[PDB]
Order: structure tokens, then C-alpha cells, then sequence
């Protein structure tokens, strides 16, 4: 389909698989999102990463 | 060559010279839980020989008027030998079973016993007789232990279902003129890979006389029915202190 | 590492369940082959030993002289989906104006299809079942009249707040799935997935849900398996003011993508309660008809 | 169709032929099931199978 | 379409051209039938056929 | 012609009388062969079933 690229997720790090019948992409369905995760951004945002075996403070 | 048999497992051996082959429930042998069906992460314990052995738990007397009995698994073994201890110390349990029901007589006695295994054998009450009272069976009736329990209304298996169709379950018959035992091998049957040996009884063993015991005055009148069983592929997980219920 | 022999040669850990039988395609009834007279010793198809626990292996061919019959009768209509994928009644919900039940314009129904005999008896032929389902909701007044009324059905899974009134905050339905429809519109219809924590639903559970002493006052929990409790189905008329019409909602279920395990005897005594197999002890009836003598029709 | 594999029969020993218009497979029709049968599992679950001609107990 | 062959005319000496949207063929339209005819089966079922020119009884 | 299977495979009409025995020449009384003691299990010529 040759429509407009006016979706809120146009240019996202996760590609979607949607359905639409109109010339404006935001009219499309939610579809399926990409199953990528990055827990470290929140759970482990340390500069110098420390291993599991070693002692965190040495 | 199909009439004679020897069942050896653990430090126990059984013999019979009047068998009728062996039944393997739903056509499949017991097995350990695969890594893809499993869900609990702790490494299981598989005691082997100390728990996968033959245990002779009870003897009932077959009388001309007997109505029939039933036992629940693994309830019957929860307080016996090493198997019992493992079932008590662990939250999770799973296993198969080899059931061997024994009953011999003479070439002049007659009668036939239906020996069957019924998974998820839920017991019902007579609802106060009129059916207007929603009563429920007591713990000693749902989980009778090693002594088992006698059926009150065998025709409907004490659960509103026809015993005449019980043969749709893994079974064998002990027809005195033919054989003196029944051997049924049962795999683990459940909708979960493991479960509690205490709160859940996977199946029930039913031993019901369909053709009444009979003989003439003078012949041995005491005709016992003995229940021997052995766990197969026992696995346990979720360790902590022992609990009886 | 392993070094003692008994350990190296043990079968401990075998996860491959050996199977003695396997499925073969059977799209039509078996055919009949030609057969002739047989007058042999040693060969005896007619004699069996039912004690073994197996059904007779004797066939027409070996009991009488047969002809050849090419049987093209299909076996399609006896598949699990063919048998179950037919919508049946499993629930009724009344929303009367003046009543003793749900006179407040809303109702909560615990999802439990064991309240109706036809559907119940069919599913109880098996112990374990896994399936998706199509649910259809038929609404109208008690006379079957269609009135211009708007309703709201909401699926409240275990742990979600159950609406306690027609204006309850839970009707905001920001996460639970809700259907808004008119009695004038065709019956609402949706697809439901297999939602149990278990690999299958089970119509029978010979156990207790919790640990501890199972004294008289708790025996009502024997046979209760939470793995089968999918939640509540709530309905309400949409408005802060009472509806002008009395309503009834009939719930139909159509299973699909069905799998079943462990067949069992079929109920032969009338049902009394949803939660159990209790039967009227003073009315135990034969499974079927009877006659005066075994030598007379 | 590139949908989700959330049907109750996903990974069954019998393949189905269904129709669907949504991203969730369980929304699909019942279709046609595979006509395979295994009567022996119930009718003849014996360890040592015995022929028809011979005598079951010998 | 991969449907069931449950039509009343499945295996007929005349092929049809039909439309259907369901898995059961009998749900299909009537379509067009084959224009074959065999009048003789009724109009001239004689063992020894006689020509037009000759006299039927000779 | 024949087309249904039971007809094609029938033995109806077999005029050949099958014989279980056949004649052998015997111009003289049978001879006697040497024999020795036999002390076996399983073998039992003396026992019959008239
Ligand atoms: C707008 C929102 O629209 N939402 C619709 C909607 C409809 C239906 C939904 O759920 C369907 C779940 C059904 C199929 C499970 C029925 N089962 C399985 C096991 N079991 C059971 C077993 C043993 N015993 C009992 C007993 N009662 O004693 C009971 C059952 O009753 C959910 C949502």
C-alpha cells in the first residue's frame, strides 16, 4: 500500500505488522510489536560493570 | 509362557503361575519428566531402588456378599517405607505404578473380580437420600489410606457413573477358573508435570466382584484378595520439612 | 563424572515415554474381504480370554463366509471437533425489575458450564480437555421481546474487582475486555482462548486445593480445582438510572480446536449440583430400560 | 498470514485447515481435523500382543 | 478450496461449476449442469435397433 | 464374465478330489532294522491316542 507515513511509531527500533484500509497509517491496527528487551538500562546502569562471581566492591 | 510371570524391581520379586498377560495403561510405559514438560527449576531427587519396589499393603476377604473396594494412589503409600518419607518431605512428586492384585482359590471355586484403574476418581455422596441435601464425602472416604474403603453402591461406583463401562479404563479380570492375579502398569496421569502426593490422588484402583464368589460347603471359605504395588520412576522436588497433610 | 557400573548402565532419567501403540489414518470404515470355509485345528479366532483386559480380535471374515465389500463410509463426523463444536446452552442470567435476585440492574456469573445436563454429560466423557471456545450471548425480555436497551458484558478474571453495583467503578473496564451491545443488535459473539494455568481443564479432580486438616466444615472444598476457575462474567444495563425493561441473557458455548484425554463411564444418574457428582441415593435407577424375563423380549 | 500461535491445538499430532481474519489464531474456525485413529491404546493395551488365530492363553 | 466432498452430486456423470464459502460442499450454489442427454434410454430401449428407412417389422 | 471378487476367488466347481494318501510298491514284507537302547524324554512311540 502506498500511503502516508503519519504513524506515532514511524521510525521505531521495533517493526510492526499491521492492517489498514486508509491512506493515513495511524488509522492502522496495533498489530504485533517486536519482542526486544533491555533491562540493564534500568536494572544495571553502572559505568564499570561487575561480574556475578566477584565481589561488587573490591 | 503367558500364564507364568516374574516381576522383579528393587529388592522384591513376584511370581505367578496363573497370569493373564500384563496391561500397560493407555499403551505407554512410565517415564521421567522431560526438561521441556518440567517447569519447577530445582534439581529433582530420584531415590530409585529404595522407593521403586513392591509394597504389599493390604488384604481383604472376598465373601459371597462382598460389594467391592477401592484404593487411592498415591494415598495408599504416603506413610510407608522410604517412598512415604519422600512424599512427606517434598512438595512435588510424580511416578508410575505397577499394580499386582492377588487372589487364588481352587479348581472348584468360582467368581470373577474386575480390577480397574480410574484416573481422577472423584467420590460422590447420596445427597441425603432425597438429593435435596448437598452433602460431601469426608477425608477418610476420599483418601482412605492403605485399608482402602468399601463401595456402598457399586453399580454407580459411588459417583453416579455406570460400572458396566469401567472397562474403558485399564483393567483385567480375575476369573478364578482362569487366573489368580491381575497386573496393570500405569504411567503418571495428570495435567501437570508434578503435583502434591498429599492433596491429589491421580487415580483410584477398583476391585469389584461382578460374578459372585461361590463354592460348596467343605471347601476353604477364606478367600483373600491381596494388594501389592510398586512405584516406577519416582521423582521428587520442592524439599522442606516433613508434612503428613 | 560417572565410574561405578550400575550408574553408567541405569535408565534413571529416561524422559522418552515408550508407546506400545500408534495412530493410523482411518478416513473410512474398514472394508470386508472375501473368506471361505476353514476347517482347522490349532487356529481358533472365536475363542478369547477376556480376563487379559483386551477386546476381542475376532472379525467377520473369520466367523462367517464373507463377500468383498468396499466400505466408503466416512469417519469424519466422529472427530472431537465434530462432536463438540456445536453451540449449546451453558448459562442463564436474569435481570428483573422487581425481584429477589438481581434487581439492581447488574449481575455476576461465575464461569461454570456444569449447570446444564446436555452439555455437561458430553464433556464429562473425558477427564482432561483443552480447547478454545466461541461464546454467543442472546438477550431479550422474558417473553422473547426485543427492546431498545444497551448492555455491557465484562470478563472479570480472578483477582480483578467484581462490580458491586450498576455504577461501580470497575465498569471503567480499562484493562478487562468488555462488550457493549444492544438487544436490537444480533447476538454478541467472541472467541476465548485456553486460559488455564494447567495444560488442560479437568472435569474431575480427586483432591483438595490446599494443605492442612480437612475437617467436616471444609469438605465442601474436596474436588475444587482452581485451575478450572477462569473468573466472573459480569453484565449490567448501561445507565445511572434503572432500566425500563426486564431482561434475560442466555449464554451459548461452542468449543473448537479440541483435544481430550482419558475417556470415562458416562453419567447414568441425574445431576444435582454443579460442583460434584452427587446423586439421589433413594432413586438410583438402572442405566437403561428393563423387562420381565431374560427369555422374553 | 503472519499471526500469533495461540491456539489450543498448536503443536498437535493432527494438522488442521482453518480460516481467520485476526492476529490471534484461536479466533480461527474449527476447520477439518486429521482422520487418524489408535483404538489399541484402549482396546488392546497388552504388553505381549497375541494373534487372532492362536489361543490368547497358552 | 480444500473442503469436504459431501454434495449430493459428488461423483456424477455431469460436472458442475459452483461457488461456496464453507467447508461443506453441499452449502455451494446450484451452478451450471452438463448439457448431456440420452433420449434412447426411454424413447428407444430396444434390443435390436431398427433403421428409419427399413420397415420396423420384417 | 466374472467381476465380483467372491465369485473370482471361489472354489465352486473344483473337480479334483484332493487325496491325503498314495500307494507305494510293496512286493515284500517290510524289513527290520537294527535298534539299540533309547533312554529319552520327549520321545514316546509307545504312547498313542486311539
Ligand atoms: C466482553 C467479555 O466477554 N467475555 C466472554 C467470556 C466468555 C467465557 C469465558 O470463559 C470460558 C471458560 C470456560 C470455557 C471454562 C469452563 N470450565 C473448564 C473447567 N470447568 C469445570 C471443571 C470441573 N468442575 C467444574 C465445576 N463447576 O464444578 C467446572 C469449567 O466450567 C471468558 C470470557
Amino acid at each position: 500500500s502506498h500511503e502516508n507515513s503519519n504513524s506515532a511509531t514511524e521510525g521505531s527500533t521495533i517493526n510492526y505488522t499491521t492492517i489498514n484500509y486508509y491512506k493515513d497509517s495511524y488509522a492502522a491496527t496495533a498489530g504485533k510489536q517486536s519482542l526486544k528487551q533491555d533491562p540493564d538500562k534500568f536494572a544495571n546502569p553502572v559505568k564499570d560493570i561487575f561480574t556475578e562471581m566477584a565481589a561488587p566492591l573490591k | 509362557s503367558d500364564r507364568v510371570a516374574q516381576l522383579t524391581i528393587g529388592n522384591s520379586t513376584i511370581t505367578t503361575q496363573e497370569a493373564a498377560n500384563i496391561i500397560v495403561g493407555y499403551g505407554e510405559w512410565p517415564s521421567y519428566c522431560s526438561d521441556s514438560d518440567a517447569t519447577a527449576v530445582d534439581k529433582p531427587t530420584r531415590p530409585d531402588v529404595s522407593v521403586n519396589r513392591f509394597y504389599t499393603l493390604d488384604t481383604k476377604l472376598w465373601e459371597k456378599s462382598s460389594k467391592g473396594w477401592y484404593w487411592k494412589f498415591p494415598d495408599v503409600l504416603t506413610e510407608t517405607g522410604v517412598f512415604g518419607q519422600n512424599a512427606q518431605f517434598h512438595y512435588l512428586y510424580r511416578s508410575g505404578f505397577c499394580i499386582h492384585v492377588q487372589c487364588n482359590a481352587s479348581k472348584f471355586h468360582q467368581g470373577a473380580l474386575l480390577v480397574a484403574v480410574l484416573p481422577e476418581y472423584v467420590i460422590g455422596t447420596v445427597a441425603g437420600g432425597t438429593g435435596t441435601e448437598d452433602t460431601h464425602p469426608p477425608y477418610k472416604q476420599t483418601q482412605p489410606g492403605a485399608d482402602g474403603f468399601e463401595l456402598q453402591h457399586p453399580y454407580v461406583l459411588d459417583a453416579g457413573i455406570p460400572i458396566s463401562q469401567l472397562t474403558v479404563c485399564p483393567h483385567q479380570w480375575i476369573n478364578l477358573r482362569t487366573n489368580n492375579c491381575a497386573t496393570i502398569i500405569v504411567p503418571y496421569i495428570n495435567a501437570l508435570p508434578f503435583d502434591s502426593a498429599l492433596n491429589h490422588c491421580n487415580f483410584g484402583l477398583l476391585v469389584v466382584p461382578i460374578s459372585p464368589l461361590d463354592y460348596d460347603q467343605g471347601a476353604t471359605p477364606v478367600i483373600p484378595i491381596t494388594i501389592t504395588l510398586a512405584p516406577m520412576c519416582s521423582e521428587f522436588a520442592g524439599l522442606r520439612q516433613a508434612v503428613t497433610q | 563424572g560417572d565410574r561405578v557400573a550400575d550408574v553408567i548402565e541405569s535408565s534413571i532419567g529416561d524422559s522418552v515415554s515408550r508407546a506400545l501403540t500408534h495412530a493410523l489414518p482411518a478416513p473410512t470404515g474398514q472394508n470386508t474381504q472375501v473368506s471361505s470355509h476353514r476347517l482347522d485345528t490349532g487356529k481358533v479366532p472365536a475363542l478369547q480370554a477376556a480376563e487379559i483386559g483386551a477386546s476381542s480380535n475376532a472379525s467377520d471374515e473369520s466367523m462367517i463366509e464373507t463377500r468383498c465389500v468396499l466400505n466408503s463410509h466416512s469417519t469424519a463426523e466422529t472427530t472431537l471437533d465434530s462432536f463438540f463444536s456445536r453451540a449449546g446452552l451453558v448459562g442463564e442470567i436474569d435481570l428483573p425489575l422487581e425481584g429477589t435476585t438481581n434487581p439492581n440492574g447488574y449481575a455476576n456469573w461465575d464461569i461454570d458450564i456444569t449447570g446444564y445436563a446436555q452439555m455437561r454429560r458430553k464433556v464429562e466423557l473425558f477427564t482432561y480437555m483443552r480447547f478454545d471456545a466461541e461464546f454467543t450471548f442472546v438477550a431479550c425480555t422474558p417473553t422473547g421481546e426485543v427492546v431498545p436497551q444497551l448492555l455491557q458484558y465484562m470478563f472479570v478474571p480472578p483477582g480483578a474487582p467484581k462490580p458491586d453495583s450498576r455504577e461501580s467503578l470497575a465498569w471503567q473496564t480499562a484493562t478487562n475486555p468488555s462488550v457493549f451491545v444492544k438487544l436490537s443488535d444480533p447476538p454478541a459473539q467472541v472467541s476465548v482462548p485456553f486460559m488455564s494455568p494447567a495444560s488442560a481443564y479437568q472435569w474431575f479432580y480427586d483432591g483438595y486445593p490446599t494443605f492442612g486438616e480437612h475437617k467436616q466444615e471444609k469438605d465442601l472444598e474436596y474436588g475444587a480445582c482452581p485451575n478450572n476457575m477462569m473468573g466472573t462474567f459480569s453484565v449490567r444495563t448501561v445507565g445511572t438510572s434503572k432500566s425500563k425493561y426486564p431482561l434475560v441473557v442466555r449464554i451459548y458455548m461452542r468449543m473448537k480446536h479440541v483435544r481430550a484425554w482419558i475417556p470415562r463411564p458416562m453419567r447414568n444418574q441425574n445431576y444435582l449440583f454443579k460442583a460434584n457428582p452427587n446423586y439421589a441415593g433413594n432413586s438410583i435407577k438402572p442405566t437403561g430400560a428393563s423387562r420381565t424375563a431374560i427369555t422374553t423380549l
